[PDB]
């Protein structure tokens, strides 16, 4: 449907959009632009991210709530109500599944085999490790185990060019390492391992600061803080 | 109290 | 799209949509269930018109979004930029309208002519009042006057009918009157209007607090405070 | 700062 706008014009929208706070109109300029063929810049990427985290995120959220709700309706003592609780978070599951479906599609065609500089493929796999976590979030099924292998397999990929090609501090690498984190504690039941990523990630991070110009320190020192959130939590 | 993930 | 699902299975799926805070599917079950043909009752009539005001609301913040942009656009000293401003503001502006023309679609088939008694006809004709009051603040051209006409007969014809019918406490009379009010401020160049609308309502209002209960005052001086809140503003 | 309209 924006085969016809100017991939220049869907950009100007997609931030006007962002502006908006108009995030599925958002997501659908920034496809638009993807399905030009050519590469993304960093701002770019950076655009499609922001898009599809917001739109996802609402249905995660949602989500969570209607799980919470049948939850509680099979619970011993609660009144039958129905199929329509099951039916609407089916409904609200499948619309979600699709919205990662499509960015694992525009990944698949043709972002990631297009990306050769380190800050472009950490992203874009990164991104792949994201939306499998967050079918993996939904999964119930014969291919859980394969769904969850795909975003274990994206993020050590991430990770493993990561280490290679990029500083401690870089925000993309300590970004990927915080929601490596979270997956290994969330999807992966394994809680030892998210808490060691979290503590090597954030220490190898402080001791490269020294590196660094005032506006990357607060870039970085932004993202650290989240990963001792997280091990606050958890410990 | 949520665990936090990159955003924003 | 709903024809198929119950009424009763739709208006439980609205409230989970509520609960979940996804308007836009709540706004689509209560659509389909006035579409059942059936009256709605009090409970039914608050929950299409919180689903229809969530949607249009984020539609006008929006185009308020948009139109500021475009009027920074259209000053002296500002680089052109493209169509790109006006185009976007445009497609937004459009959907907002037909989410109106959506409402006043359900209003005038059937709900307005089989609502008898005053709490369901004055609900909907301050509804009606409401979504011409939204066109009229994106309404530019040769039908502008009689969009701003019609907003005002709805509200006058509930007006009327609240002043005979109800007390002078009652919510849905203090909501039209707050609305009536800011209708005269913000559309019909008219303060001096919603200025003595707003005290004239708040007063007779607090005269009429001493036959309430608890909870009912309660519920009628959250309102009173709406129109106060308007009032301290405007003078 | 944004007059009130009837709303929630
Ligand atoms: C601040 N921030 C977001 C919080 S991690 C980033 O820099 C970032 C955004 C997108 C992907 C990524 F790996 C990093
Ligand atoms: C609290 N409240 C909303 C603020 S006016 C109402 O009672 C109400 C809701 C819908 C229509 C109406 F006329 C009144
Ligand atoms: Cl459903
Ligand atoms: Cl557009
Ligand atoms: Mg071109
Ligand atoms: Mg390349
Ligand atoms: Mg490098
Ligand atoms: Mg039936
Ligand atoms: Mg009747
Ligand atoms: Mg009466």
């Amino acid at each position: 449907a924006m085969g016809s706008m100017e991939r220049a014009s869907l950009i100007q929208k997609a931030k006007l959009a962002e502006q908006a706070e108009r995030y599925e109109d958002m997501a659908a300029f920034m496809k638009g632009a993807v399905e030009k063929g050519e590469e993304l810049s960093n701002e770019e990427r950076n655009l499609l991210s922001v898009a599809y985290k917001n739109v996802v995120g609402g249905q995660r959220a949602a989500w969570r709530v209607l799980s919470s709700i049948e939850q509680k309706s099979n619970e011993e003592g609660s009144e039958e109500k129905g199929p329509e609780v099951r039916e609407y978070r089916e409904k609200v599951e499948t619309e979600l599944q699709g919205v990662c479906d499509t960015v694992l599609g525009l990944l698949d065609s043709h972002l990631i085999k297009e990306a050769g500089d380190a800050e472009s493929r950490v992203f874009y796999l990164k991104m792949k490790g994201d939306y499998y976590r967050y079918l993996a979030e939904v999964a119930t099924g014969d291919d859980k185990k394969r769904i969850i292998d795909s975003a274990r397999s994206a993020y050590q990929e991430a990770m493993d060019i990561s280490k290679k090609e990029m500083p401690p501090t870089n925000p993309i690498r300590l970004g990927l390492a915080l929601n490596f984190s979270v997956f290994h504690y969330e999807i992966a039941n394994s809680p030892e391992e998210a808490i060691s990523l979290a503590k090597t990630t954030f220490d190898e991070a402080m001791a490269d600061l020294h590196t660094l110009s005032e506006d990357s320190y607060k870039d970085s020192t932004l993202i650290m803080q989240l990963l001792r959130d997280n091990l606050t939590l958890w410990t | 109290r949520r665990r936090k993930s990159c955003q924003a």
